[PDB]
């Protein structure tokens, strides 16, 4: 008495025989239905993994998402089949992975060129997952197709080649290196196995030259234990910003904090001056060492890569504020943008908020000895920022700080590198990557100059 | 001397099969097989094979039976198969030069197919080739699992048992 989801739909019956299932109107026994569904699940799985192999330019984002939708649909159909039994079921349906493949060997390889290879590769991948984790083959398969859908969605993440496009390049490299080491099946954890405010304020200037966002200052089985701690911190930061911190503001703050958290875990962060941050970083060295005995940054790069979807989903908790803006699996590429770039992008956004806050005081030439001065204070920080960008950009030119120089020249090579289009000038960088709320002082390049004393209008 | 292995598979449904079988070493019963595809018990009557080897052997035999059933289901799905269907498989190895092996399958008592290791190929025994016969031979001659891994069973694993016991 259960129904199993321009396609087929079925109504199944099941006894303790006439334990038939009905689709003109095809009527089969339940056992035939089950077999039909299972062999199609296995055949379709192999075809999907094969088709997506080249991505596992936007053409495969569309195909990759379709795969994830497919995976979820099949998982629901599976649940509906289990509703016919409601008893946590004989081996006739509970095939072991070795049993399932031995039983469906001919039916599935029949559909493929070099099918014995595809049937084998799938068996080995499923055995590897259960070995890491005599369970039913269908459940192990579902976990396998879910991991692939997640891995693929990460690769696409929904005249000028942007920082986001280059970040995707580094993302694709990241998993590539991970895939070659092959450790993700070991490093991906399972949570169930575990346990300033003012806008007009200039950024803190730290040498022992980087400006530290107030947002970063206000930051909240060793693998399973670590993932549980990271997920908790991620959830807390998301709730912290949501409840204690604009739409664009709330989204960028959560997303940048996510990227900052990845930097902390990877150990590639800039703010190493703070003793609380140092205490945290030492705890990470300790846990990852424990993990290794399988600065630990290269393994950490993999572990965070093996566990970035889990961390991101944790940051979407308890909210109706969509943050799903330009990414697949709603997962951003910000953790693949060198921190110095994201903080720069961010500085400009905070600066233009500061300019508007001061601008707005000039309403109902004495008051312009505060604005155009508060402006000067923020103007100086840009100077420092602009100079450092130019040094690294020029190194990239000659090449075409290591992660930034390598990011820039690869971005430059894809942007005319041989004149550079829009990224050779840091003012130009901000005008391509950041969003400015400033009023009447919209130009960083030196009438409507971003740091002018008095706006051309006032 | 030799092994003469026999199984009879009674398919009341493509998805419902009763298996029964045995094996004789030389002239005497050594093994039996009986039960449905979901609960088939394979018993060594003369416990001459080490328990570990035997467990591995049973696993291989169960794998065989599941693959066998899968082949029948596929044949029935692609080519219509009438039920009840009785499959009778007779296979063996005989030993003073290189061993002789054979494998022949009859359907409802009528020899349907056989294996010829010389080219690692299956061919029909029946003089009447039809869609079922052609399709069954394909799977047999398309996969290394049915062409060469079978030879290791018949020309190596089977004979080692015969030579040893
Ligand atoms: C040392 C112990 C020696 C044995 C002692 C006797 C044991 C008791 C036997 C009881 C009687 C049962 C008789 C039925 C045959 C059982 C033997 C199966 C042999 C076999 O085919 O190969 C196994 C399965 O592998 C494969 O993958 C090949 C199977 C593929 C299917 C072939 C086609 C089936 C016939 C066509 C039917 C068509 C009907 C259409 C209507 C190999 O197992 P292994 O892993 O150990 O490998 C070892 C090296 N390869
Ligand atoms: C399998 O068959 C034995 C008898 O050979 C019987 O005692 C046992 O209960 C059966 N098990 C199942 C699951 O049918």
């Amino acid at each position: 008495n259960t129904e199993i989801n321009n396609y087929e739909q079925w109504k199944c019956y099941y006894d303790n025989n006439n334990n038939k299932c009905k689709m003109k109107n095809k009527v089969t026994s339940f056992d035939e239905f089950f077999d039909f569904w299972v062999r199609k699940l296995l055949i379709d799985t192999i075809k999907w993994e094969t088709e997506l192999t080249y991505c596992i330019c936007n053409k495969c984002n569309k195909n990759c998402v379709c795969f994830d939708k497919w995976v979820k649909q099949k998982e629901d159909e599976w649940t509906n089949i289990m509703k016919l039994f409601t008893n946590k079921i004989p081996k006739k349906y509970y095939l072991n992975i070795n049993d399932l493949f031995d039983s469906f060997f001919f039916q599935v390889i029949y559909k493929f060129n070099e099918g014995e290879a595809k049937w084998n590769e799938l068996k080995e991948n499923l055995k590897k997952q259960i070995a890491s984790s005599s369970e039913a083959a269908i459940k192990v398969l579902f976990n396998h197709i879910k991991e692939i859908a997640t891995i693929c969605k990460d690769n696409n993440t929904n005249k000028v080649i942007s920082v986001k496009q280059i970040a995707q390049y580094y993302k694709r490299i990241a998993h590539k290196q991970l895939n070659e080491r092959g450790s993700r099946s070991a490093l991906k954890g399972d949570a169930s196995k575990g346990t300033r405010t003012k806008i007009g304020t200039p950024w803190t200037k730290i040498v022992e030259e980087v400006f530290l966002p107030p947002r970063r200052q206000h930051m909240c089985l060793a693998i399973h234990s670590l993932l549980g701690d990271v997920l908790l911190a991620a959830k807390e930061q998301a709730n912290f910003i949501k409840n204690k911190y604009d739409k664009g503001t709330i989204c960028r703050a959560i997303r940048y904090s996510y990227a900052d958290l990845g930097d902390i875990i990877k150990g590639t962060d800039l703010w190493e001056a703070n003793p609380g941050e140092k205490n945290t970083q030492r705890r990470l060295k300790t846990v990852f060492g424990i993990i290794k005995k399988m600065p630990y940054k290269l393994l950490r790069e993999d572990w965070w890569e093996a566990n970035r979807d889990q961390v991101w989903q944790a940051m979407k908790c308890a909210m109706k504020n969509g943050i799903t803006c330009g990414s697949s699996d709603h997962t951003p590429l910000d953790d693949y943008i060198p921190q110095k770039l994201r903080w720069l992008t961010e500085w400009a956004e905070w600066y233009c908020k500061a300019q508007s806050k001061e601008y707005e005081k000039l309403k109902e030439k004495a008051a312009c000895k505060k604005y155009g001065k508060n402006i000067k204070t923020w103007e100086d920080q840009w100077k420092v920022i602009s100079s450092k960008y130019k040094e690294l950009y020029k190194q990239a030119e000659i090449y075409a700080d290591k992660p930034v120089v390598d990011f820039l020249y690869n971005l430059y090579l894809q942007n005319g590198g041989t004149p550079s289009t829009v990224y050779s000038t840091p003012e130009g960088y901000i005008h391509q990557e950041a969003a400015m709320d400033c009023k009447q002082q919209h130009v960083f390049c030196d009438k409507q100059y971003a740091f002018r004393h008095q706006p051309h209008d006032y | 001397q030799r092994l003469h292995m026999l199984q009879i598979s009674y398919f009341r449904d493509p998805y419902h099969v009763w298996y029964q079988g045995n094996a004789s070493l030389g002239g005497h019963l050594t093994h039996v097989l009986e039960g449905p595809d979901t609960n088939t018990t394979i018993i060594q009557l003369q416990p001459l094979q080490e328990p570990e080897s035997w467990a591995r052997t049973q696993s291989g035999l169960q794998s065989y039976l599941l693959q066998f059933h899968g082949l029948v289901r596929l044949v029935h799905q692609e080519r219509t198969l009438a039920f009840p269907l009785t499959i009778r498989c007779f296979l063996g190895c005989e030993l003073g030069s290189r061993a002789h092996v054979f494998f022949e399958v009859a359907v409802n008592g009528s020899s349907f197919v056989s294996f010829r290791p010389e080219r690692a190929l299956w061919q029909a025994d029946t003089q009447v080739t039809s869609g079922v016969v052609t399709f069954t031979l394909q799977q047999l001659n398309a996969y290394n699992r049915t062409r060469y891994e079978l030879r290791e069973f018949l020309e190596d694993t089977c004979v080692q048992y015969v030579q040893k016991h």
